[PDB]
Formats: structure tokens, sequence, C-alpha cells
């Protein structure tokens, strides 16, 4: 089993949104990256276009610039080509611009002494006259390009607004995708939780499972957002920028491409050390919180003993290590993060300057400052997301383990497959036959528990702790399987039917009335969605006094906005639910170790209302309020020590006498 | 003073590393403005005729040294300014829980433990983040903005600067407005997710009932509805969240476009160069961070003002009595005499009784009557009432706390164990047999743990041993043996047995039966036989 394989298989769902987002992001990235390419053109061809040769031509009007004498036209803007014609240049020396009205054979170092521009470059090609371009003249030679200056600018502007939309959508789409996947995930998880054996929740706490449902799936949501909004976007932005660099230049693009291994090694070592430095602060802060919590509820005991001042010792023993590893993480951050980003950025400036100077002005030519500017912008865009990339790469492991946890929950095969209800009332003829139930292995807890409760209700099971009284309830609802013997209802084997069918015959009023958050009416109905008016009837029949206090319990009355009130009223609601659902068989796993005063009196008044007309199992331990039971059974050692009526055990003495002797 | 000193006492004694850090930070701020201008100058020198190998070598050397300087200065100053955050975290933890310990439980344990545990993490993190990150944001949003503004307003132009800068105030205000609502709509998602979590917990605890009445499909139908609501809230938040990157992209591309277009226009009027254009664009590139830094600054300085008021209220405003009063004291606690004590909880009414050195005494009574209030007051954990509790003759308050708590050997009815191993719980009784039984293993059987508490209290070899319902878990034979053994060992020592069973708290020395708000009588076991009908030996075989 691989976490990534199932993550990909889950991403394949909702693939339409993912493809839409990926393509929108790709086009937005391309549109944006085309901006610095527009800037390069708008610099090199317009601002730096003056350097191109000029020809004496008043013919191409509306674009032929006018000197103090004749009018001139650019080389590539020559709409009526005249070939050589009259060669002229506009050279730059320091800040001054100088017009040369004659052909030039070489370019290089430019020197002006007395209006005689000299270009030698160690060759002394010639000496040429010159004229200072003044100020208005320089502007006149710049006006022809102004229109283009505007045009490309608008283009830039346009794309920007364009990209904005194509930048919004994709992100939003990605969000939906991830979230929806999580939703899917959650559903499946919960579904699989309703197919889980009760053993699962018996050998596991509620907090763990709820965390494995919600918090883990939130971690997986963050994992998907990390993978998509960071790695995919960053990779697309790298591919586009590198492509643009390769179109601009090759060798400089080879230098820029030489940084990917740098990011690889940076990320590798940063993760290798940050795993240490972050595990050893998460664990230590967990220890810190555990120590602080274990030493706050004992403010009455820690104070009144010799440890009010000894807690500091072992705490600080932990805390100095916590702070030491915090500082170690700070050191690792200092040797990386924005610092290495800026180091690489300055190295990139050095690479640009070195390449251009050594390969362009060593030969005294082939300089494109538009390429320089585009490279500068491209590398500024490139060097933004490296820190986030490395941070997320380091963080990925906790999301990996959480996804693995959810996959293990979603993957194990030991589950119960059922869902079929019943279609009749069983009449409560439950029978047992030498059931030999073992919980873990070899250590049997029930020893041939054989009996047959007739339609006559109140087969009380009062016995010893650690005997199997609760095992009876567990096997009755098939929460566990006996692994031997047999159980029947009207002669039908329990282990040859469906669990939902079986539990559709029998109800339960547990010792702890479960008061699900919400309205009392739904609570008693347990949100059945199949009873409408019987709920209020079956409640008022016994707790008719309670509605007299405030509003209507069915009418969204809310005394249960704190997971409830009086425990008697709490057990009364449980009784009302059991009656409304109206099972054939009825089990009362009543455990009242601390009876709440005389409130139990009405509780008994409720019991007699429900126990009648059924097959009731009262797993009590009072042996006084159940003296009318049709068949008392006493359970010790895991075997039925004694059985009989309320009076047949008094004559025979035995375990029932032993317990009732502690009257 | 005010919000300054409220955290300033931390680096008031640490000014060295909280001033060298500022100095190095400002030095880096100024020096970082060089590389762009040097790049522009290199461009302009390449364009002009004058350029040799010496200029290239000189430029690469200066760039290298500037890189190394910024790399060392950052690696040191930021190291100092975040080690300061670490130290402030360590100081705030220590001080908070030191207040916790050096306190009493009358009104504090009344205060919810949730708030106390939430402080020590949430508000400590908030204040430490203030000290570090809020200061960094102050430096980079009050100076770095002004420095770059003037570097481009004096070395590039005062025209191009304002044009390329006009969109950034709009960007900042839009970011603030977006944050004003994303938080408002984040509470909705978080609390709907909390409701789904509550429902899942409620459905997973009541699994037996759910599957008993075969409602699991409804449950799954209820779980899917809430999941849909969570998703809907997440979408209502992501709608806004996806407006962040587009807006910064728009208002940074607008800045770049204004810079480039207006710079080309100015150059056409011969007011800039090309190197200046490149340098100004690099400056624009380096100006992004302050726009977010201002928002981070305002957020942290708005949060801290209250996230530190919390710690102040749970650290300083607390004023209770956890210490003794006058040097007055009795070196020996042998005899304990009460006089009209009326201790009340934050109960008794005219209670008076006596004890003596080497007296194993017992107390009993009914429910709802002051029975813990007797020994609880003797432990000095709640405000004193009327009367006097004198070991010899003088009021209780004068008795020192250290000696008193050292004298008392207490076993509580609501037993508690801290150390994770029983050995350390005893280093903090018939357990020689419990050693040869199921369990020095680990802590965290009720009777066995009560035995551990008894042994731990006895290990003090005290003079006033208080037992508060410490024998209700063990059998009658076991508790009888325990009391006999302790009385024989502690023959010349005092004991204050207290338990619901009226068998081991009558015949030792005396029984102070408590009924209602006053005493029923101050007789002994023999007199207890001839008295009002109550829980006598009738109810115990
Ligand atoms: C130009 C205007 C005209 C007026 C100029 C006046 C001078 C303007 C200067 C302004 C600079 C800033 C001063 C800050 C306050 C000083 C105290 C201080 O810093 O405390 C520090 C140590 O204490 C010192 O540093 C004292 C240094 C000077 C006196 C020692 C002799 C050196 C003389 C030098 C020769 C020059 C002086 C010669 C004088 C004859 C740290 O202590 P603390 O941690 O804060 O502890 C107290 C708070 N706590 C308990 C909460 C922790
Ligand atoms: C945390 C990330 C996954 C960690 C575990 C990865 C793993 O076990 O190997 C997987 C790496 O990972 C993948 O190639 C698949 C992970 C990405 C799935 C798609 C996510 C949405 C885009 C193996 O994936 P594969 O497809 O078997 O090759
Ligand atoms: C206006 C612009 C419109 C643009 C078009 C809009 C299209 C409509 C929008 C939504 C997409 C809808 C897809 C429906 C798929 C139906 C099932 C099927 O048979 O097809 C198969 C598709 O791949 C093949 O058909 C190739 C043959 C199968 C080889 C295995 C896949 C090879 C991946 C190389 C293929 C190129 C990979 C591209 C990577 C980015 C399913 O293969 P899969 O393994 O189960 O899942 C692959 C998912 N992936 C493709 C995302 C990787
Ligand atoms: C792409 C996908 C990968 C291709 C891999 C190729 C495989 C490898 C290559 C293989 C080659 C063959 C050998 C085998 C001028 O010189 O012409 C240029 C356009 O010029 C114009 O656009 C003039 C009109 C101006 C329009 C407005 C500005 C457009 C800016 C557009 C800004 C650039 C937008 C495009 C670049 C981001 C043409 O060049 P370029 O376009 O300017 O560059
Ligand atoms: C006007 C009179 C002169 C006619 C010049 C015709 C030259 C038209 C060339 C326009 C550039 C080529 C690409 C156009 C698309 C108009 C300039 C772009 C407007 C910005 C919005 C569109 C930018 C693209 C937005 C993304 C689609
Ligand atoms: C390309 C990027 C286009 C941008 C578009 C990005 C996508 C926008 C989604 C809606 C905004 C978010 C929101 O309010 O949440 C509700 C999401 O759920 C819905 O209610 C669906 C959206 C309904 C509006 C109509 C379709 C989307 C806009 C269609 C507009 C025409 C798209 C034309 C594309 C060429
Ligand atoms: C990936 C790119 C693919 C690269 C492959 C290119 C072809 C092979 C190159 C071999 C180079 C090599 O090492 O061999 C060399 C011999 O050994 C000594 O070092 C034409 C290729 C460039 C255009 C690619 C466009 C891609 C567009 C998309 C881009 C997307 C990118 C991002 C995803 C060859 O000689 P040399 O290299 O001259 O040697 C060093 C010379 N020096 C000393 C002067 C320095
Ligand atoms: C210059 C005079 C002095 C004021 C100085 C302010 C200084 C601070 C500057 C300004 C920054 C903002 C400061 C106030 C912030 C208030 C909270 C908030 O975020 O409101 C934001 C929205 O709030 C609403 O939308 C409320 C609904 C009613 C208003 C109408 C909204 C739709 C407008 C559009 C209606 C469609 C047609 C168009
Ligand atoms: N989750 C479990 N896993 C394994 N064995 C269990 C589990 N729950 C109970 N048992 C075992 O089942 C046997 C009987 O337990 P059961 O809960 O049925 O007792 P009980 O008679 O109802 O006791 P009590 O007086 O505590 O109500 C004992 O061996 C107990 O160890
Ligand atoms: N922590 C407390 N805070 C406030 N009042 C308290 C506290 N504990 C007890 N009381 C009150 O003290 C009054 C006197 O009886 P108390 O509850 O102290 O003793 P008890 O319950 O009879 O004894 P024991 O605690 O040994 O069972 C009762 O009315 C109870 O309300």
């Amino acid at each position: 089993m691989k976490i990534g394989k199932t993550l990909w298989r889950y991403a394949l769902l909702y693939r339409k949104l993912l493809i839409t987002a990926v393509l929108l992001l790709t086009v937005a990235v391309g549109a944006e990256l085309t901006g610095p390419f527009i800037g390069k053109k708008m610099i090199d061809d317009h601002i730096l276009g003056i350097e191109k040769t000029w020809y004496e031509a008043a013919e191409k009007d509306k674009n032929a610039v006018q000197f103090h004498g004749v009018s001139y036209v650019r080389e590539d803007r020559l709409q009526e080509p005249v070939s050589k014609a009259k060669e002229a240049h506009i050279y730059q020396v320091g800040m001054a611009f100088y017009f040369v009205d004659q052909a030039v054979s070489f370019d290089g170092n430019r020197t002006v002494s007395d209006g005689k521009l000299t270009i030698t470059n160690g060759d002394k090609s010639r000496a040429y006259a010159a004229e200072k371009l003044t100020k208005q003249e320089l502007f006149q030679f710049y006006q022809p390009e102004i229109k283009g200056m505007v045009l490309l600018i608008a283009l830039y502007g346009g794309l920007l607004v364009f990209s904005v939309f194509f930048q919004y959508g994709q992100h939003y789409l990605l969000q939906m995708s991830a979230n929806r996947i999580i939703q899917k995930m959650r559903q499946d998880v919960f579904s699989h939780i309703q197919k889980m054996p009760i053993r699962y929740f018996d050998n596991l706490p509620a907090g763990k499972v709820v965390a494995r449902i919600t918090n883990d799936t939130e971690a997986i949501r963050d994992l998907y957002v990390t993978v998509l909004s960071t790695f995919v976007t960053s990779g697309i932005y790298m591919f586009g920028i590198f492509t643009a660099l390769f179109l601009l230049d090759v060798k400089l693009a080879f230098v820029a491409l030489a940084i990917v291994p740098i990011i690889w090694l940076w990320s590798v070592i940063y993760r290798r050390y940050a795993s240490y430095y972050n595990q050893k602060i998460r664990s230590i802060n967990s220890d810190i919180n555990a120590k602080m919590n274990e030493s706050i509820q004992g403010m009455t005991i820690i104070q009144a003993f010799r440890h009010q001042k000894e807690t500091m010792r072992e705490f600080e023993e932990l805390n100095e290590s916590h702070f030491y590893f915090q500082n170690r993480m700070l050191n690792l951050n200092s040797l990386m993060s924005h610092n290495l980003v800026n180091v690489i950025r300055n190295l990139a400036f050095v690479a640009l300057i070195w390449h251009f100077g050594g390969a362009s002005l060593n030969a005294a030519g082939i300089v494109s400052i538009g390429v320089l500017y585009a490279f500068v912008d491209y590398l500024n865009r490139l060097f933004q997301p490296i820190t986030g990339i490395v941070n997320q790469f380091s963080k990925l492991e906790l999301a990996r383990v959480s996804a693995g946890r959810v996959f293990e929950l979603l993957e194990e095969k030991n589950t119960e497959e059922a869902g079929e209800p019943a279609k009749e009332r069983a009449l409560g003829r439950v029978e047992f036959r030498d059931v030999s139930f073992a919980y873990q292995e070899g250590e049997e807890v029930l020893k041939h528990i054989s009996f047959t409760a007739q339609k006559g209700e109140t087969v009380a099971l009062v016995g010893h702790t650690g005997s199997g009284k609760s095992s009876i309830l567990n096997l009755l609802f098939r929460f566990y399987d006996a692994q031997k013997g047999d159980v029947l209802i009207d002669g039908k084997s329990i282990y040859n039917m469906s669990r939902q069918e079986l539990r559709s015959h029998m109800g339960i009023v547990l010792q702890d009335p479960y008061l699900f958050s919400g309205t009392i009416g739904s609570n008693v109905s347990l949100d059945d969605e199949r009873m409408t008016e019987e709920e209020i009837k079956n409640a008022l029949r016994q707790v008719g006094a309670e509605p007299l206090l405030k509003k209507l319990p069915k009418g969204i009355n809310e005394p249960v906005i704190e997971k409830g009130l009086s425990s008697g009223e709490r057990q009364l609601i449980s009784f009302a639910r059991a009656l409304a659902f109206d099972p054939a068989i009825l089990i009362l796993d009543q455990a009242t170790a601390h009876i709440d005063t005389e409130t139990e009196a009405v509780i008994q008044k409720a019991l007699d209302v429900v126990k009648q007309g059924r097959t009731t199992f009262v797993i009590a331990h009072r042996l006084s309020t159940i003296r009318n039971a049709d068949q008392i059974l006493v359970l010790d050692k895991g075997e039925i020590v004694e059985r009989g009526n309320h009076e047949e055990l008094m004559a025979l003495e035995g375990q029932y006498y032993q317990m009732y002797e502690l009257q | 003073f005010s919000v300054l000193k409220k955290l300033g006492w931390f680096f008031k004694a640490y000014w060295l590393r909280y001033t060298i850090a500022i100095v190095l930070l400002l030095a880096v701020n100024v020096i970082e403005m060089f590389p762009p201008k040097l790049l522009g100058n290199a461009i302009d020198d390449m364009k002009a005729g004058a350029f040799t190998a010496e200029g290239l070598l000189f430029y690469i050397g200066i760039f290298f040294v500037l890189t190394a300087a910024v790399y060392i200065m950052s690696y040191f100053w930021m190291h100092q300014l975040f080690g300061g955050a670490n130290l402030m975290e360590k100081i705030l933890r220590t001080k908070l829980m030191g207040h916790l310990l050096t306190m009493s439980p009358p009104f504090y344990e009344k205060n919810r433990t949730g708030d106390l545990m939430a402080r020590g993490t949430n508000d400590l993190q908030a204040v430490s983040l203030t000290t570090g990150f809020g200061i960094l944001t102050l430096v980079d949003s009050t100076m770095f903005m002004m420095t770059i503004f003037l570097t481009m307003g004096f070395l590039i132009s005062w025209k191009l600067t304002f044009a390329a800068i006009i969109p950034l105030p709009v960007m900042a205000i839009a970011i603030s407005l977006y944050g004003s609502k994303i938080h408002e709509r984040f509470t909705e998602a978080q609390n709907a997710f909390g409701a789904l979590n509550d429902r899942v917990l409620e459905s997973v605890s009541g699994v037996r009932v759910i599957r008993a009445y075969v409602q699991e499909t409804n449950d799954v139908r209820r779980f899917n509805e809430m999941t849909a609501d969570v998703y809907q809230k997440n979408m209502k938040v992501a709608f806004i969240d996806s407006l962040f990157e587009p807006t910064v992209k728009l208002l940074v591309g607008a800045s770049y476009l204004i810079g480039l277009g207006y710079g080309a226009f100015l150059v056409f009027r011969n007011e800039l160069t090309l190197g200046e254009l490149v340098s100004f664009n690099v400056y624009l590139g380096m100006m992004i961070w302050p726009m977010f830094a201002i928002g981070e600054l305002i957020n942290v300085m708005q949060r801290g003002n209250a996230s530190l008021d919390r710690v102040n209220e749970t650290l300083s405003y607390e004023t209770d009595v956890t210490d003794p009063k006058q040097p007055a004291d009795l070196k020996e606690p042998g005899d304990i005499v009460f006089s009209h004590v009326s201790f009340t909880y934050p109960n008794l009414q005219d209670i008076s009784f006596t004890v003596r050195k080497g007296q194993t005494v017992g107390i009993a009574g009914k429910t709802g009557s002051g029975k813990t209030t007797i020994i609880k007051q003797l432990l000095r954990q709640y405000p004193p009432g009327e009367g006097s509790i004198t070991f010899s003759g003088v009021p209780i308050q004068q008795i020192p706390l250290d000696r008193l708590r050292g004298w008392i050997g207490y076993v509580p009815q609501d037993h508690l164990l801290f150390s994770r191993t029983v050995k350390e719980n005893i280093l903090y009784a018939h357990f020689e047999k419990d050693l040869h039984m199921l369990p020095e293993t680990m802590v965290g059987s009720g009777g066995q743990k009560q035995r551990i508490s008894i042994a731990r209290a006895l290990m003090a070899n005290p003079e006033i041993l208080i037992l508060d319902q410490s024998l209700s878990a063990v059998d009658a034979k076991t508790e009888a043996a325990i009391i006999k053994n302790i009385r024989e060992n502690r023959k010349g020592k005092t004991t204050f047995i207290l338990t619901h069973r009226l068998s081991a708290v009558e015949h030792a020395d005396l029984i102070l039966v408590m009924d209602g708000g006053v005493i029923a009588e101050r007789g002994t076991h023999q007199e207890l036989l001839a008295n009002n009908g109550w829980y006598r030996e009738q109810y115990e075989r």
C-alpha cells in the first residue's frame, strides 16, 4: 500500500475541475511571463533603436526625422529601401549624443575631443566629425517611437488585467477540487465507520476516531492545497520562466538552469535537519503541556507537599532542551531561507554582469540591455517561491502520516456487511443454547449460557461483577459473536441472519441515557423520520409533568443544549424512546450504583409502563425493585449458577440468598 | 511606557542584543540599496565607450563583498532578534506557571482550567511574536518604506517615483479591507466545522444506541448534511481568499508598467538613463515586502494589546493570601485546639473541639454537613473565617506555611497522583503485598492507589496525619488492619481519621459527629451508642 497511489486515485475524481484549473493557470502564467518579453522589446527596439543606422531620406514622410538640415529615416523602418544611400549614426558618449553624417566601419571605444568623434578599439578605423544632439533634436529623434511606446504599453496593460482573471479562477477551482475530495474522503470514512465492528470502538477511544474522521481529513485538505497551490504553480512558473529565458538566450539560460540542483540540495539538507529540529520541539512542547496540565489540578496537593518547588527542576531540564532546539532551528533558518535567496540573487547579478561584460564588451559590441532587463525581471519572479517550496517539502511528512492513517482506516477488511431490517414482531421468544463466548482468545467469559426467556417479560439477570451480565447484552445485539453454541429468536439462528434485522426486534435503555444534542422530541424519536405524533403521546404518558414547566419538549424545547436536567428525567427520556421505537425484546442494562434520591420512584413508575407487553431483560443489581421477575437468573464464574422464580431461590438459598442477604 | 514597557522589561535587561540587532538591521537596510544602483551603473558604463576589464573585475568584487556582508549581518542580527523571541517565550512560561504554583486554590481553581491552559500557549505565543515579528515589521514598514522612497526620489527621480508608487497605498488599503472580511467569514467555517466535529463525537459515543435502533443510515445522512455545510462555508471563504494574489499581481504589474512607460517617456526627454531604469525596477522589486509588513504590524499590535492584557490579569491582578503573617509560631504541633472556628468556603458555624499529642481521633457525620471543612481549613487553602485555630494558644494565621505543610501528612478523598511511576509517587501501608500482585510500573485500581496515597503520606513521618475517606475503597478488615497498624506505629502521634463508615472513627479517641451546620455532639464511641438513632453498628453486620 502506497499513500501516493491512493491520493492520486482520489484526485482522479473531480478531475474536470483539476484540468480546468491547471489549464487556466498555465495560460495565466504564460500571459504574465510574456510581460517582461514585451518590456525587452519596448526597450531594445524603441529606447535603444536610435543606435541603428540612419539614412538621408525625406521620402518616407510622417516618420522621417528632421535634423537641422535634411531629414533621416531608420534602417529597418525604411519603407522605400534605398540600400546604402547616405550612411549616418547617432553615437552616445557619456551622456551626450552625437550625430555622425558618414559611414562607419567599426564600433568600440568612443572619444570626443573637439567635436571629432574618434572610435579606435585598438584599430583606428577612422576619425569622424560629430555634432552635439542638443535637447530638442534628441526628442525629435525619439518621437517616431512614442506611438509604439504607447502601443506595447497598452498590450502590457491588457495582458495584466487578462492574467488577473486567469489567475483568480484557477486558484478558486483548485480550492473546490481539494475541498470536494476531502468531502468525498470524509463520507467514505464515516460510511466505513458504520460498517465497523463494535470491537473497533471498544478497543479505541472516541477522541481517536473523531480525530481520524475530521482533523486528519483537514490535514489531508492542507496536503492537497500544498501539492496544488504550491508545487504545481511553482513548477509551472519555473517551466515558463525557463522557457522564456531559453528563447531570450541559451548560455545564460544554461547558467540559470544550473540552479535547479542547487534548490534540490538546499531542500534535501534543509529537510534532513528540520526533521530533527522540529520533531524535537513538537515532542518537547507536548511534554511541556503534559507537565503543566498534570500539575495544575493538583494545586491542593502540590502545594501541601515537597514539590511546589521541585516541579521547576525537571521542567527546566526539559525546557532548556526545548529552547536549545528552538535556537538550533533558528540557526538552520539563518543558514538558509531568505538569506540563501539573497545570496543566490546577488550571484545571479554577478553572472549577468560577468557574462555581458566578458562576452560583449570584450568584443566591443553585441550588447542587448533589453535581454538584461528581461532576465532581471524573470529572475526576480523566479526567486519568490523558493522559501515556500522548501518549507512545504519539509512539512509534507505529517500530512503523509495522517493520510496513511485515514487510508488504513478506509482499507481494513474486517467489517460487518448488513442493512436489511425485519418485517414482523418476534413476540420475544429469545432462546439460548450452550453459548461459549470468548473475548480475546482462550479466556472464555461465558460458559454454556443456556436458557429460554418466554413471552413472559422480566427475565432479570442479577449476578456478580466480572461474570458476563454485559456479555449477554453484547451477544443479544450481536455486538460480538459467541464463536460457539447458538442463539435463537423463535427458533431462528442468530448467526444466520442480518444484524440490522436482529436489532430491529430489540431495544435498550442503557444505564447512561444518551441525550443527543437537539430537541427532546427528536431525541426520544432519535430522528426516526417515521413517527410523527406517537412520540409526544408515548412521552406525555409518563413525563406529562415535565412539559408543564416550559413550552413543549417535542416543540423544539431546548434543555438539551448542554448534553443533558435531572438524571431521572434523563432516564425517563430514554424510556420514552425505547417505548416509541416499541421493540419486541427489551433489555435494561440498568446500573444504579448511586441512586439519585427518590427520583427513581417515578422511574419505577415508568418501568412498569414499558416492561409490560414485551420480553424484558432487566440487568439490574438491586434485587428489590424486581421481586416480580418471572425468572431470576444469577450469574457468576461465567456460568448460570442458579435460576428460578423470586421465591424459588429463597427456599434453595444459594447465590441469590447470599446477595439478597446483604439486604 | 504603555505598550512599550509592557514588553520592554524583557530586553530592558537585554538591551545589548536588542540594540545591536536594530543597528545591524538598519545597516542592512541602507546597504541593500547598493546592488541595484551598481547594476544600473554597470549598464550605463557598458553603453558608453569607457569600459575595461578593470571595471568588470571591480564590479564583481564589490557585488561579492556586498553579498557576503549582507549574508553575515543578517545571519547574526536576525539570529539575535529571534533568539530573543525564544528567550522571551522561556521567560513568559516560567513566570506564568510560577504564579500558578505560588498561589492557593480558593478562587483560582474556581477559575476555569481551560483559560489557564489556553493562556500559557496562545498568549505566550502572541506576546513573543509581538516582541520579535512586530518589531521586525515596524522596522521594515516605517524605515524600509521611507528609505526606498527617498533612494528612488533622490537618485532616480521625484516624478517616476510618485507615479510608480501611487498604486501601492491602494494595494495596502485593499489588503486591509480583504482581511477585515476573510476573518469575519472564517469564524463561520471554523464554527460549522466545530459543529460537525461535535456531531461526529456525539454519533461515535452513542454508537451502541444508534446501531441498537438501526439508525446508522440516518446518522450517515446527518453526517453528509453537515459535511456539505462545512464545504459551503469553506467556499464562501475561498471566494474571498482567491482575491489576494490577483490584487497584488494587478497592483504590482500596474506599478511596473507605470515605472517602465513613464521612465521611457522621461528618457525620451533625456531625464533618466537605461541603467537608472533597471535600478528603479529592481527597487520596485525590493519594495513588495513592506506592503505586507505594514498589515502584519497593525494586526499584531492590535492583537497583542488584549492577548497580553489577558496574561497581565492572570499574572498580576491576582491578589490572595498564600503566605503566613507574624513570626509568632509554635515549634511543636502536638496539641491542636479549635476555638469557635467558623471556616467558610470561597460550611462551619461555631465549631469547637480539641486534640492532643499522640491522639488518634476520628470524625464522622452525614452528607451536606461540614466534614471536609474541618481539615481543609487546617491545611490553609481557603480564606479563614471566625474564631481561632491555635496549636497552643495563638491564631492560625501566625503559623508558618512551610513548617505547617511539613507537619501534615494528608491523604485526600479525591486522590491524585502526579509521578508516572509508583516509586516516584512514594519518593514524593500493606503495599508490600500489592507489589507481589498485578502491578514500579506506572500511574496514569482505586483501592490500590488509595493505599499508595496512604503510604506516601505516612512516609513524611508526620505529626498531624489527616485521613479523609481514605478507607472507603478497601474492605472493612483491610481498613481495620490499616488503622490498627498505623495507631500502633504512630502511638505517640496524632491522627484525624475521617470516613463515612462509623466504625474506625469512634472508638480511637473521640467522635465529633457533624449534623447540618453545627455539631450533633462531641462524645466518644461508648457515648455514641447511647444517643439519637443514627448510623450505629446496626447497619454493619
Ligand atoms: C545630549 C543631551 C544632553 C544630556 C546628555 C545626557 C546623556 C544622554 C545619554 C543618552 C543615551 C541613552 C541613555 C539610556 C539611559 C541610561 C541608563 C541605561 O541605559 O541603563 C543601562 C545601564 O546604565 C547605563 O548605561 C548608564 C550609562 C551612563 C552612566 C554610567 C557612567 C558612564 C558615563 C559615560 C560618559 C557620558 C555621561 C557622563 C555624565 C557625567 C541598563 O540598565 P537597565 O537594564 O535598563 O536597568 C534599569 C531598568 N530595569 C531595572 C528595568 C532593568
Ligand atoms: C479547451 C481545452 C480542453 C482541454 C482538454 C479537456 C479534456 C476534458 C477535461 C477532463 C478530462 C476528462 C478525462 C476523461 C478520461 C476518461 C477515461 C479514459 O479512458 O481516459 C484516460 C485519459 O488518458 C488517455 O486516454 C490515454 C490512454 C490511457 C493511458 C493512461 C493515461 C496516460 C496519461 C497521459 C494522458 C495525458 C496526461 C496529461 C497530464 C496533464 C484516463 O486515464 P487515467 O489514468 O485514468 O487518468 C489520467 C488523468 N490525467 C490525464 C489528468 C493524467
Ligand atoms: N471490551 C472487552 N474486551 C475483553 N473482555 C471484556 C471486555 N468487556 C468485558 N470483558 C470481559 O467480560 C467478562 C464479563 O464482563 P461484563 O462486562 O459482562 O461483566 P458484568 O457482569 O456486567 O460486570 P459489572 O458488575 O462491572 O457490570 C469479564 O471477563 C470482562 O473481563
Ligand atoms: N469546594 C467547595 N466549595 C464550596 N462549598 C463546598 C465545597 N465543598 C463542600 N462545600 C460545601 O460544604 C458544606 C458542608 O459540607 P461539605 O460538602 O463540605 O462536607 P461533606 O460532603 O459532608 O463531606 P465529605 O467531603 O467528606 O464527603 C456543604 O454544603 C457543601 O455545599
